[PDB]
């Protein structure tokens, strides 16, 4: 439940193949940017990095909790369907 | 009727049984009044 790695924007590259080393079965890469991951503090500030380096990118806005209404005392209602039948 | 202070007079719940409570409910249910009602049948209606 906690939030704390949802404060800062991020960028990442496309997942490619990955294959089975024939000795050991372990996981095998040709891919240099595949554990590439980069931090930044707003948008502008990553499509800028992206931009001056030359990659293509996609932006997907972010998702934030919409605020709700909470009311203990709806758990109590005496006409509504929000009343619990166990606490 | 003279004031005496010497006897229990608390003696009727030595002949109570088992169904006695829910039998005096059932009696009193004539003396009572319209109960009042929320909207629904229930809350998971």
């Amino acid at each position: 439940s906690g939030v704390n790695n949802t404060k800062k924007w991020k960028m990442e590259f496309d997942t490619r193949e990955r294959w089975e080393n024939p000795l050991m079965g372990w996981a095998s890469t040709a891919d240099p940017l595949s554990n590439l991951v980069l931090t930044f503090s707003t948008k502008e500030d990553a499509v800028a990095f992206a931009e001056k380096n030359g990659w293509s990118y996609d932006v997907e806005e972010r998702k934030v909790p919409k605020p709700k209404s909470k009311s203990y005392g709806a758990n109590f209602s005496w006409n509504k369907r929000t009343r619990v039948s166990t606490k | 009727e003279p004031f005496d202070n010497t006897t229990y007079k608390n003696l009727q719940h030595h002949d109570y049984s088992t169904y006695t409570f829910l039998d005096l409910n059932l009696d009193l249910s004539k003396f009572r009044m319209p109960q009042p009602s929320s909207g629904r049948e229930s809350p998971r209606h």
